Order: structure tokens, then C-alpha cells, then sequence
């Protein structure tokens, strides 16, 4: 017999953006070849089956430092590390290789579907 | 606020 | 020119209240009276204006344990702190007292908005 | 996915 506030889920999201721009309780420097981001461990769970899978280690989940592996491109990091906080995809011609790669190694399922479908139309 |  | 993903919020909170009922990276416990809650320090600021504050002060910040004035009631605060996780209020008139009390001390206006116009409807 |  619950009530529920439509826009709660996208407001909650948006003060998690706010604390990551603010570097505020961030707990994890995920490091992609030269560049470093800071960010909320739970956040990047709940977006990510990759790290879903490395914070519920009993070892990586102490971790204050992930190294990603060294093919993946930074700014195609960039752009899923924004839309985990935003749920707004920056999907260019110039980007949308290295995103859907990112996206297939981060385990963004959802995001590799969209980039499939955009490729597909300009085949 | 709605029923969901 | 960002695409968005509509469910992507939803989503995120959804696997926020999956880490939270698992115990996974709950960073502080909540004491009301008798009661403890556990929770992420991240979505309590998100959710809440006086979480927001105890959480960016350079002291409290740190602190694992949060006591709550001894006249909140641990049902209220419980209602609520499911709410924060779901977007989703179990408002009874058997509660709504307590909630609206315990929204007004935690600073959640839109609660408090409801509470007050089922009030009015009632009266 | 949508145009916001
Ligand atoms: N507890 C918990 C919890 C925290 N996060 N999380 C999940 N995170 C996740 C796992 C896989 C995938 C995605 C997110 C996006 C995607 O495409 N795949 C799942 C579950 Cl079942 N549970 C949890
Ligand atoms: N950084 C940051 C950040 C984290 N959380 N947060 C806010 N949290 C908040 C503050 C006040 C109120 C509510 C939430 C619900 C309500 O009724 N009042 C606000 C801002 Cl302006 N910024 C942030
Ligand atoms: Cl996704
Ligand atoms: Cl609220």
C-alpha cells in the first residue's frame, strides 16, 4: 500500500554526481593508462557487472586503487563513468567504438545494446 | 506522488 | 546531444537497496533509541538535509556510529530509510505522525509536503 | 534510450 515519489530515483542521482564532483566520501581511484577517476565504490557496483564482481571480493574490495586493463581508452571511461551519474550517454561517430568496447569490458549491458543498434544503422 |  | 537511458536511476537505487540489504560497504549505523540501522553515509546525504549536513561536517564525517534524538521514533526512521532506498513510502495512519515528525527532524520536504496534505485530507 |  505504498506511495512512491516519481522523481526520488533521478534526485538521489543527482546528489551522487554532486558528492563525486565535489570529491566528497569517494572511496576508489579507478586508474586507465595515464588518467586517474575518483568515485563511490557503490555506485560503480550498481552500474557495472565488471565491478560488481571485483567490490565483492574479499581482497579487491579493500582496494583504494583499480588499475583498469591497459587497452581500455580513458576517454571511453570518461563517458560511462558520466552516464553511471547521470544516465546521460555522450555517444558521438568519434567515441562510439572505444564506449562500446569500455562498456563490453565494464559489463554494461544495456549501453552495449544501444551502441550495437547505432552501429548497425550506419552499416 | 503516485500509486505504483 | 547526450542519449538517456529512463531506467538507469531506477536501476541504480534498486542495486543501492540490493548492497544495503546484503551489508555490502554500509559505512555507518543509524542508533534510534533501541534500534540500529546500517546505511551507505553516501544516500543518507542524497536523501536527507540533516545527513547532508552531518556528513560534509570536517568531524562527523569520519564518525561510524550516528545517534538520533532520543523523541524520533525507530519505526518513523526505519519507513523513511526504506523510502530513501526505493521511492517508496508505507504511509498509514497509524504511522503518518511519526513519519512526518521524523521527515520534518531528517529535513525531507517532499515527505513532509505529503504528510501534510493527507493530514488536511483527514481533518 | 531517449532524446531528454
Ligand atoms: N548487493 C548488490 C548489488 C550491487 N550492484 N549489483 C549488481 N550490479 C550489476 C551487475 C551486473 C550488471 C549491472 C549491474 C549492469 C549490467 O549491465 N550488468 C547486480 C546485483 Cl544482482 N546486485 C548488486
Ligand atoms: N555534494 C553533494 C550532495 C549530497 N547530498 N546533497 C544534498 N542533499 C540534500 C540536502 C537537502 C535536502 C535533501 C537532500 C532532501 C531534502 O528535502 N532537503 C544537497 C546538495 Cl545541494 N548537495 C548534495
Ligand atoms: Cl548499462
Ligand atoms: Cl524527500
Amino acid at each position: 500500500s505504498c506511495i512512491q515519489f516519481t522523481r526520488h530515483a533521478s534526485d538521489v542521482l543527482l546528489n551522487l554526481n554532486r558528492l563525486r564532483s565535489r570529491d566528497i566520501l569517494t572511496d576508489v581511484v579507478i586508474v586507465v593508462s595515464r588518467e586517474q577517476f575518483r568515485a563511490h565504490k557503490t555506485v560503480l557496483m550498481a552500474c557495472s557487472g565488471l565491478f560488481y564482481s571485483i567490490f565483492t571480493d574479499q581482497l579487491k574490495c579493500n582496494l583504494s586503487v583499480i588499475n583498469l586493463d591497459p587497452e581500455i581508452n580513458p576517454e571511453g571511461f570518461c563517458i560511462l563513468l558520466d552516464f553511471m551519474y547521470t544516465s546521460r550517454l555522450n555517444l558521438r561517430e568519434g567515441n562510439i567504438m572505444a564506449v562500446m568496447a569500455t562498456a563490453m569490458y565494464l559489463q554494461m549491458e544495456h549501453v552495449v545494446d544501444t551502441c550495437r543498434k547505432f552501429i548497425k544503422a550506419s552499416e | 506522488w503516485v500509486i505504483p
